[PDB]
């Protein structure tokens, strides 16, 4: 076509969609990760992983108001992998890697994945 | 704005 | 912080929230815009514009599933405006200038106005 | 992946 396109579009609707989760604005799921809660936008989420991809495209589960994930799943690193969906900044640290990459293989976030296995490999 |  | 960011993100992010529009998965409203509809998902028109920001943060309005534009709103510059909201382009023309600036002050989308006033101001 |  013969489009124009706004450089800053993309990440100025981002921000936006981050603001409306922080207001806790227009949140119409509960995200359960052991005694924690997290509230976000299914949109966002599945935009962002295969997981919920595939939970809010599924008949049923598409309804729910409310989602549990596996016990096994890490609190803290299902926290900065939902910060990473809304702003596209990964709170990476030695401290945390081992579970964001688990939280992250478990979501299908497939670029949170690479850059683990390569930070890992490079302190080995 | 940018011819993308 | 000490953060990583993924260049590509935010980009991805609208690219999925546009396949979701096109497939019609999770949209939450109708635009009524004359004779024709428009669904949509409310956080991302919210992002988009001023005006749908203030219409899905009003206490009543937020729970509506059908939206009337004001009859003097054109159907297919608010069609172009919708496509941008999803994909940062923008298909202005000639024959379609007009009606898109009038529905991007309306909707209260500055970056649009703005390009469509430089580019009228270059044809004077 | 860049630092911002
Ligand atoms: O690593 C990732 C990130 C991700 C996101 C989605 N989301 C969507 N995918 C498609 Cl094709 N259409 C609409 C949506 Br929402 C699917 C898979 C994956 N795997
Ligand atoms: O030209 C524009 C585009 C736009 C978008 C929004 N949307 C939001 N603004 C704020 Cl501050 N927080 C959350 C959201 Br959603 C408000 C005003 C405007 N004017
Ligand atoms: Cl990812
Ligand atoms: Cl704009």
């Amino acid at each position: 076509d013969s489009c124009i396109q706004f450089t800053r579009h993309a990440s100025d609707v981002l921000l936006n969609l981050n603001r409306l989760r922080s207001r806790d604005i227009l949140t119409d799921v509960v995200i359960v990760v052991s005694r924690e809660q997290f509230r976000a936008h299914k949109t966002v989420l599945m935009a962002c992983s295969g997981l919920f991809y595939s939970i809010f495209t599924d008949q049923l589960k598409c309804n729910l108001s409310v989602i549990n994930l596996d016990p096994e799943i890490n609190p803290e690193g299902f926290c900065i992998l939902l910060d990473f969906m809304y702003t596209s900044r990964l709170n990476l640290r030695e401290g945390n890697i081992m579970a964001v990459m688990a939280t992250a293989m478990y979501l299908q976030m497939e670029h949170v994945v690479d850059t683990c296995r390569k930070f890992i490999k490079a302190s080995e | 704005w940018v011819i993308p």
